[PDB]
């Protein structure tokens, strides 16, 4: 039975525990002896699996903390709509989305920092935003700043709604454990009720607000003549000169949908498959049709799993039937148990669920980044070159942090929530029973690719210096063509309906006005060599993270590693030395390798777009790119990455003093600080530093100013966590300040 | 004595006042920099002379070093207050602000309060009461 | 082949013996404690060097040391 | 002229790190407090937490006002 | 010597290597009143039998990490052997039959210094001598 | 050196060298060689504040 | 000029920190409160385990080592 | 109980985050004091 059970008032509501920090752990509540109590109070505040032991009381803390998180997104989402309401040039940008630059977030007149208020066109002085908010509100049908303001008001009352529901579901009506454990019913309402009714609600907005507004904005009605979006429903004769093949009446226009004469909708539900050549984005008839085929497919697929009416699938039976009397005979190697005892894994532990939901949301956010540049979805997005790169670079970094989190909680599951009772000889036992064959062949293909992607950049670097340009892996020397990726560019242009979907594959140059939106991205030897840099760096990022998941239980070094914990520094200087043997220090080492992997994805993007896609078109048809075919000849030596990319494209962030890009020149140099500052914590150890506090504590005990919270150096784990939190901060903000000073000096 | 001419007759500083914006940052703070010594590139230097900049250099000393030893003396007299109450482990996290303000207005006259503990020998702790290492 | 010496500041709380992963230490009878015990290390050839007995000793400036010396095949934990 | 300045300053930085590397090997391996009783070599260890507490003030002074005076000028 | 039935284990990869055939190899031996499942020190999970069990491990830290696991299954009767490749089975844990946590008599104060730890001699006392500073026969 | 008295430490190898501590218990057996257990108000290094001491390395302050 | 005032305080910051690491390496080569028997362990040892908070880089070799990063920097 | 609320607002991160908004008086002493105030230009 799939009934609802709650608990009436389980937790009191008082400020008595706010006066006692560290109440959740028993060793933190007994007092603050040293300053390690300060740091342990924040490293354990959200470890809800160590505050209590029962999954009924843990899962109420999980459910009530999502509500307080959703009430934090709604504060930030009401700050993007409020800044577009009061502190922006959204009026001047909507009239002319080519000459006027998108800007919110004006700067106060103090400390001489009003030099950052550069000229945005039309007498507006502010900071050129690269978040794509202006190109997104135009696609939603926003026309005046009153509609942006009462979205920001409507989100603040949606933040107080989501914040009241976290107090209500922890202090008044907290659910029970058998309400959280019916994950078949949860998948019915998230597929159909959330992803199906969300893309059914949005395709009703598109054809009633976005499709009328973006039709009249292409005729240039100049924001007096355009109607407010309720006047396309209250006045249905107004949407009849647009889209005349339908009827557009309250009851008279819907009946082509029920009588299945869907040819009445074929003018505003198209399958054109291309870019709008006036704006640059996709057709909003093509997008509104897309959400209708998504809402059908999701509401259908939300009736797959069995709730209390008998009919439906059950994941408990589908998982337990994949044993090996019934498999395909070439993948019948996975156990006579199969993966019985695996529905008990993803229901009785939240870390097992978090490791899949982070690696899927991480890999989704990189698929999203690869699609919003090749199929640009918003009007005037693709020609705002500062927005195209800052949305690819954003969701690649966001979607790569979540991958490392998907491999952190796949290691907290093994140390804490793994049970050898329910996992005997199933599909997870059999992986730990051969984990020196997974890691041996992973550490070979990381080694095979490191020689065949990086040492081919050292072969080209030596032939170019020798004066032998015919001996190196060029398009002019020893050609390495992407034979299987030049062929898929041939398939996706020979299967066109009549318009060539995704001009990145081939055919046509979308050059909507001034600058060029999309062009074919051809692939040569410089694209063969750089896709194997990506294949190499992804595999070592996997090898570091997979070694921390398989060897989180035990090893040949420390066979009792799951008793030392997940987050422990070492097991002493024995066995030669066993520092960073934990599963935490493979998340820590996979964060540098996520960094090195994703910083070359955003450098391959930023240079291939400038040299082979972006640029300006004249009055003949030839395109002069931003760097001018530079990736084909000089991105094959990593002296060419040093000279033609890092040195030659940072002339906009170096010479950005006394101008309006002045903060990008400071964040560039403030970024190099935090990277070099990170190396104090990474390279040194805490026994130097604890033995240095003791000589400084002495100078306070001498002058009688010693504290009773006794000053201790940071932990071994805490000293490694702040050495990677600074490397991955000052290494990102120096790339953020270079990607944006280069592209907001052009546009 | 040096080549640091004042910014009144420096021939490279008057161009910084010739072509300039107005708002609040390059008009009134620029004519107040005119009595400052500046080199051959029109940038107001900070030299140390005998009497012409005797108190002109001693205002940033005496203004800072008072409220350097005002933060330090109210932090020292607060840590000594909460250790005679025998509750210093818990009063350092939860700051007892009626006492920290009381130990702040006792530090407003700290130069005539430090030397009342130097001659009384109570500023420093004696070497046989301070924890050390094996030396 | 490390060197696990044991000094007379012991209190016989047996905590180093429970923390040893290789059974190097063991409790022998003594006269200078209330437990009447002191640790001894007869199987110091099995000392893996990991100093886990040193983190468990509660006497200040602990009564047991591991002096990391000439390492061998069983003092380095090599299963290959 | 440029490669001979940078040569002899990196040699002189290495030779001064090694002048203090063998100070540390002298204290460990070659010093006994019984023979050096009451002399000038025991008096340094008698207050060695006042030299390290004052080298760490000059270090803390010269970096709060040299980095801070650059990134004010920056 | 040693005997017993091996637990139901479907083979692993973290098991014995060429060191176990050539240098030394360890064997833990316990008995179980139940058909329960335990975690292997070589990765995975195995079902121990109901009679005398016998499991060959590669080093001594794997046996006592397993011996510390059986003590949580309320099985405190395990014997650890050490098998040289010529067949010589010595018996090493627990040596006297009694566990090393609780005290027995006849055992010796071996590797014991009769001083405080802080009054070890300086390394200039033992200069160009065979002994180390922690051997130090004075006190 | 009685129970409850404040005492200073003359053990150079210890953490609490020249630190005032409160005596917790003294052993009356006479064969344990570290009878007096003194409790300190600051922990040493992630751990204890009590330690067994001798009587020749302890100087009382009151 | 004033560009030379500022670098001589970076040079002075450089010579004082790399003296601080080397003097603390030489004077705490006998031992301090984190481990009072550094002489019994030699010059170059890794650590003394994760006990007492953790003692990475505690030796006098590992303070003649962090001051090569400061010698090369200065 | 609102008598344990201000016993939480007197804790360490609260009074040392209001020890930075009270050091927004360097914002007001550099707003109307024609912000440029060098080391010789104030008395
Ligand atoms: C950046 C700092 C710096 C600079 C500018 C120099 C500059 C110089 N060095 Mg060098 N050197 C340095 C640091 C530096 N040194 C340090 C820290 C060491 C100690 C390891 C050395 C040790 C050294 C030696 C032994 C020699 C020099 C020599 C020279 C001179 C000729 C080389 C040349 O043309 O420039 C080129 C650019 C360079 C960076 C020079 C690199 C020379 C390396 C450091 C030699 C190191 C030897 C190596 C460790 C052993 C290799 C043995 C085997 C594998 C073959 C030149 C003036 C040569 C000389 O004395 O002229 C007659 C010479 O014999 N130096
Ligand atoms: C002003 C209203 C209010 C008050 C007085 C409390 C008070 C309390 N909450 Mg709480 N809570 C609230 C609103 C409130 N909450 C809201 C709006 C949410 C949604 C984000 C939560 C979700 C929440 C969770 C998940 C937890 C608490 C817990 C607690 C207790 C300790 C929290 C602490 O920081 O120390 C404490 C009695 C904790 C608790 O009950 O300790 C066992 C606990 O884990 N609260
Ligand atoms: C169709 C019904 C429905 C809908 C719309 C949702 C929606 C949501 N659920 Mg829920 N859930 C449901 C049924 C539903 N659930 C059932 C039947 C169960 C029992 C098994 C659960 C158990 C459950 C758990 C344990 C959790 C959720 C969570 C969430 C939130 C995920 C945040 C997000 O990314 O999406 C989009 C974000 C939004 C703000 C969209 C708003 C959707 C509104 C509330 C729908 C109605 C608005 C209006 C009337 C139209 C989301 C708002 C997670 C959460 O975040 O907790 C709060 C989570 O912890 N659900
Ligand atoms: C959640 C989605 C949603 C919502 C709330 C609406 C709501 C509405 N639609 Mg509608 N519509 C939708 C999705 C939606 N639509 C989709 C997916 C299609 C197929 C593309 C249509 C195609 C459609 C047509 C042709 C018409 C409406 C019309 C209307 C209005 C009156 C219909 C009625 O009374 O019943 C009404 C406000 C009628 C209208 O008033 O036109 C302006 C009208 O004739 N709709
Ligand atoms: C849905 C996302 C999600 C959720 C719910 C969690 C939840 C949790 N994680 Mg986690 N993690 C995630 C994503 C997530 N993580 C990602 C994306 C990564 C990759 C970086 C990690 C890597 C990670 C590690 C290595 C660890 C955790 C740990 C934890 C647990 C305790 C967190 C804590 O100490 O308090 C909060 C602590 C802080 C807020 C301090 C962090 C300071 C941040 C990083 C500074 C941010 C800089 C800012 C932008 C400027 C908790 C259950 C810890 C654990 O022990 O698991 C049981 C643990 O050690 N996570
Ligand atoms: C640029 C510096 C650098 C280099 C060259 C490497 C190289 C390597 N890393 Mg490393 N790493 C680095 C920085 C570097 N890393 C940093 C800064 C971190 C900090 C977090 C790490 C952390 C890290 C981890 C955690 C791991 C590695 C691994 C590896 C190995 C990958 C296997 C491979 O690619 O085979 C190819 C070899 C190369 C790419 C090296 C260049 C080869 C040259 C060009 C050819 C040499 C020519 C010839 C043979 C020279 C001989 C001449 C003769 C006179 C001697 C590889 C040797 C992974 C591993 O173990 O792999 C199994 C591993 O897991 N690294
Ligand atoms: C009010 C409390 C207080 C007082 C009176 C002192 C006093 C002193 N400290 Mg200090 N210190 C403090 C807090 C305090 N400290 C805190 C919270 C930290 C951690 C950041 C430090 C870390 C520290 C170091 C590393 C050093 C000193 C040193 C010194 C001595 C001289 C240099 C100096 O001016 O301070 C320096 C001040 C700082 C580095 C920052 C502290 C000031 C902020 C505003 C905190 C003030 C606390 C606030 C009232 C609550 C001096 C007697 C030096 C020494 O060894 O003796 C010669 C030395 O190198 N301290
Ligand atoms: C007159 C000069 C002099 C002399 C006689 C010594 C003598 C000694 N030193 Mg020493 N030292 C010196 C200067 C000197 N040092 C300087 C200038 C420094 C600062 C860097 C040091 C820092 C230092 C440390 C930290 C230690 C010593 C140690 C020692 C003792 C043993 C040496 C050893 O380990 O074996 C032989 C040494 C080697 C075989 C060298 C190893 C490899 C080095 C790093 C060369 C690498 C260069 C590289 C390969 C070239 C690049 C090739 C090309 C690609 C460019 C020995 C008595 C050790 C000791 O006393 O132990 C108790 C010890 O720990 N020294
Ligand atoms: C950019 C890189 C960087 C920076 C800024 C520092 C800075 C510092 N190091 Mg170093 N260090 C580094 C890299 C770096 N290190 C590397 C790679 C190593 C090799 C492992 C070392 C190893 C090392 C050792 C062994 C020692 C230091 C010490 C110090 C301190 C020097 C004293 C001082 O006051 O200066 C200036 C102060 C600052 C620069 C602090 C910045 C002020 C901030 C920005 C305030 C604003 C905070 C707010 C949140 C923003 C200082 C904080 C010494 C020390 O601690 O003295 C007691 C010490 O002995 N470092
Ligand atoms: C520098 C460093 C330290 C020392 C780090 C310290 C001491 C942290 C510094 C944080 C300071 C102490 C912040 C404290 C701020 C105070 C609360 C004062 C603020 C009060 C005002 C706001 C009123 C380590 O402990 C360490 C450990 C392991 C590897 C590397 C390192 C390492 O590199
Ligand atoms: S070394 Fe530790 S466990 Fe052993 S007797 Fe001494 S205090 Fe007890
Ligand atoms: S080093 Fe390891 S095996 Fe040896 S006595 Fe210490 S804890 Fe036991």
């Amino acid at each position: 039975e799939v009934r609802v059970v709650v608990d009436n008032d389980p937790v009191p509501t008082s400020f008595q525990k706010w006066s006692q920090p560290g109440h959740f752990d028993r060793t933190l509540a007994k007092g603050a002896k040293t300053t390690t109590w300060i740091w342990n109070l924040h490293a354990n505040a959200h470890d809800f699996d160590t505050h209590t032991s029962d999954l009924e009381d843990i899962s109420r803390k999980i459910f009530a903390a999502h509500f307080g998180h959703l009430a934090v997104v709604f504060i930030w989402l009401s700050g993007m709509y409020f800044h577009g309401a009061r502190f922006s040039n959204f009026e001047a940008w909507m009239a002319n989305p080519t000459g006027i630059k998108p800007s919110a977030q004006v700067v106060w007149p103090i400390f001489g920092q009003e030099i950052l208020n550069g000229d945005m066109g039309g007498g507006f002085h502010g900071i050129q935003i690269t978040s794509g908010l202006f190109q997104m509100w135009r696609a939603a049908g926003f026309t005046n700043t009153f509609q942006l303001y009462c979205t920001a008001i409507g989100g603040l009352v949606m933040a107080a709604l989501m914040l009241f529901a976290g107090w209500f579901h922890y202090h008044k009506r907290a659910p029970k454990l058998e309400w959280f454990q019916n994950t078949q019913s949860m998948l019915n309402h998230h597929l159909a009720g959330l992803l199906g009714l969300g893309s059914l609600g949005w395709t009703g907005h598109l054809i009633h607000v976005s499709l009328p507004t973006n039709k009249l904005l292409d005729t240039g009605v100049a924001l007096k003549d355009i109607p407010l979006p309720h006047e396309f429903i209250l006045n249905p004769s107004l949407m009849n000169k647009l889209y005349p093949h339908a009827d557009w009446g309250f009851v008279k226009g819907v009946v082509p949908f029920f009588t299945l004469q869907w040819g009445h909708f074929t003018d505003f539900l198209t399958f054109k498959g291309g870019l709008n050549p006036v704006t640059g984005g996709l057709w909003l008839t093509d997008v509104a049709h897309h959400h209708l085929a998504i809402a059908v497919m999701f509401i259908i697929a939300g009736h797959m799993y069995r709730t209390n009416w008998g009919i439906g699938h059950s994941i408990k039976e589908m998982l337990d039937d994949a044993r090996t009397p019934n498999m395909l005979p070439f993948l019948s190697f996975i156990g006579p148990v199969g993966h019985k005892g695996l529905f008990e894994v993803l229901t009785t532990s939240w870390h097992a669920q978090l490791s899949i939901n982070l690696a899927m949301l991480g890999s989704l956010s990189i698929i999203i980044a690869h699609h919003m540049y090749a199929m640009p979805p918003y009007p005037y997005l693709a020609t705002d070159y500062g927005t195209v790169v800052s949305l690819f670079t954003h969701h690649v970094w966001i979607g790569g942090f979540l991958i490392v989190g998907g491999a952190a909680h796949a290691a907290i599951y093994m140390v804490r929530d793994y049970d050898p009772e329910q996992n005997f000889n199933n599909v997870l036992d059999r992986v730990l029973r051969h984990r020196d064959a997974i890691i041996s062949h992973l550490a070979w293909v990381c080694q095979f690719l490191g020689f065949h992607s990086f040492a081919m950049y050292c072969h080209n670097d030596t032939m170019r210096a020798f004066g032998r340009p015919q001996d190196m892996f060029s398009d002019t020397g020893i050609q390495l063509q992407p034979v299987f990726a030049q062929w898929l560019q041939h398939i996706h242009t020979m299967t066109i309906l009549h318009d060539p979907v995704s001009y990145a594959f081939g055919g046509g140059v979308v050059a909507v006005g001034g600058k060029v939106a999309m062009m074919p991205i051809t692939l040569g030897t410089a694209d063969f060599l750089i896709h194997h840099i990506h294949a190499f760096t992804i595999h070592v990022t996997v090898l570091v993270l997979l070694k921390g998941v398989l060897f989180a239980r035990s090893s040949r070094l420390i066979p009792d590693k799951a008793n030392l914990g997940f987050r422990f520094p070492c097991d002493g200087p024995g066995r030669g030395g066993t520092c960073q043997v934990s599963a935490w220090d493979h998340v820590f080492l996979g964060l540098f390798w996520m960094y090195n992997s994703l910083s070359m994805v955003i450098f391959h993007f930023f240079w291939k777009m400038q040299s082979d896609v972006w640029g300006t078109v004249g009055a003949d048809g030839v395109v002069t790119h931003i760097t001018g075919g530079n990736f084909a000849t000089s991105s094959i030596t990593n002296n060419g990455w040093l000279r033609d990319f890092l040195w030659a494209q940072s002339t906009q962030v170096i010479t950005s003093y006394n101008t309006s890009l002045s903060a990008y020149g400071l964040m560039f140099l403030g970024g190099h600080f935090i990277f070099g500052f990170s190396l104090m914590f990474l390279f040194s150890g805490r026994g130097y530093w604890q033995e240095l506090i003791e000589s400084i504590v002495w100078a306070h005990n001498k002058l009688k100013v010693a504290p009773a919270i006794q000053p201790r150096a940071l932990s071994i784990i805490h000293g490694r966590a702040v050495g990677v939190a600074h490397y991955l901060l000052g290494g990102i903000v120096t790339t953020w300040a270079f990607f944006l000073a280069r592209m907001t000096a052009f546009g | 004595n040096t080549t640091l001419v004042p910014c009144y007759k420096s021939p490279a500083f008057v161009e910084r006042m010739k072509n300039a914006p107005d708002s609040y940052y390059t008009t009134k703070p620029l004519k107040a920099y005119s009595q400052l010594l500046c080199g051959e590139d029109g940038l107001p230097r900070i030299a140390l002379d005998r009497l012409s900049l005797a108190v002109d250099v001693a205002i940033p000393i005496a203004i800072f070093l008072y409220t350097a030893g005002f933060i330090g003396w109210s932090g020292r007299s607060y840590l000594q207050a909460i250790k005679k109450q025998d509750k210093a482990e818990e009063k350092e996290v939860f700051i007892d602000v009626p006492l920290f303000i009381s130990c702040m207005v006792m530090a407003l006259f700290w130069p005539m309060a430090v030397i009342k503990e130097l001659l009384a020998g109570e500023l420093v702790a004696k070497d046989e009461e301070i924890p050390i290492s094996v030396r | 082949s490390h060197t696990v010496k044991i000094y007379d500041t012991c209190i016989g709380c047996t905590q180093c013996v429970r923390a040893c992963p290789t059974d190097v230490l063991e409790m022998v009878p003594w006269d200078g404690c209330r437990a009447g015990q002191i640790a001894s290390s007869p199987r110091t050839e099995d000392c893996v060097g990991c100093k886990r007995c040193e983190t468990a000793c509660p006497t200040d400036f602990l009564s047991i040391r591991v002096y990391l010396g000439a390492e061998t095949t069983r003092s380095m934990g090599l299963a290959y | 002229m440029a490669a001979l300045y940078t040569h002899h300053q990196y040699i002189a930085g290495f030779l001064m790190v090694g002048a203090f590397s063998h100070a540390a090997i002298f204290w460990i391996k070659d010093y006994d407090p019984e023979q050096n009783k009451g002399n000038v070599l025991e008096r340094v260890l008698k207050h060695k937490e006042a030299i390290i507490a004052h080298l760490s003030w000059v270090s803390l002074f010269l970096g709060f006002h040299t980095l801070g005076l650059y990134v004010h000028n920056d | 010597t040693l005997s017993g039935q091996t637990p139901i284990f479907g083979g692993s990869t973290g098991g014995l290597l060429k060191k176990a055939e050539v240098e030394e190899k360890y064997a833990i031996t316990w008995t179980s009143p139940k058909e329960q499942v335990f975690e292997m020190p070589t990765g995975g999970a195995a079902i121990m039998r109901q009679g005398q069990n016998l499991l060959y491990l590669a080093r001594k830290e794997q046996c006592i990490a397993l011996g510390g696991q059986l003590r949580k299954f309320k099985i405190t009767d395990y014997k650890i052997y050490r098998i040289y490749p010529n067949g010589e089975t010595v018996y090493i844990h627990p040596a006297d039959g009694v566990f090393p946590e609780k005290v027995n008599q006849g055992r010796e104060k071996v590797r014991y210094n009769d001083r405080r730890i802080g009054q070890n001699p300086s390394p200039s006392k033992v200069k160009f001598s065979g002994i180390a500073t922690y051997d130090a026969p004075n006190s | 050196v009685q129970r409850g008295s404040k005492v200073r430490i003359l053990r150079p190898e210890s953490y609490w060298f020249q630190d005032v501590g409160t005596v917790a218990s003294i052993e009356q057996g006479g064969t344990s060689r570290y009878p007096v257990i003194v409790r300190f108000d600051k922990v040493n290094y992630a751990g204890v504040n009590t330690n067994n001491f001798a009587q020749d390395e302890l100087v009382e302050v009151e | 000029g004033p560009g030379d005032f500022y670098v001589h305080h970076a040079i002075a910051l450089g010579l004082h920190v790399t003296t601080l690491i080397l003097v603390k390496g030489a004077l705490d080569a006998r031992g301090s409160k984190l481990m009072p028997d550094k002489k019994d362990f030699g010059y170059a040892f890794p650590c003394d385990g994760p006990g007492r908070g953790g003692t990475c880089d505690i030796s006098a070799w590992d303070a003649s080592y962090l001051a090569v990063f400061w010698m090369l920097n200065t | 109980e609102a008598r344990y609320l201000f016993r939480y607002l007197s804790s360490a991160p609260v009074v040392a985050t209001l020890a930075l908004i009270i050091i927004s008086v360097i914002l007001i002493v550099l707003n109307y004091l024609f912000p440029g105030l060098q080391y010789g230009t104030f008395f």
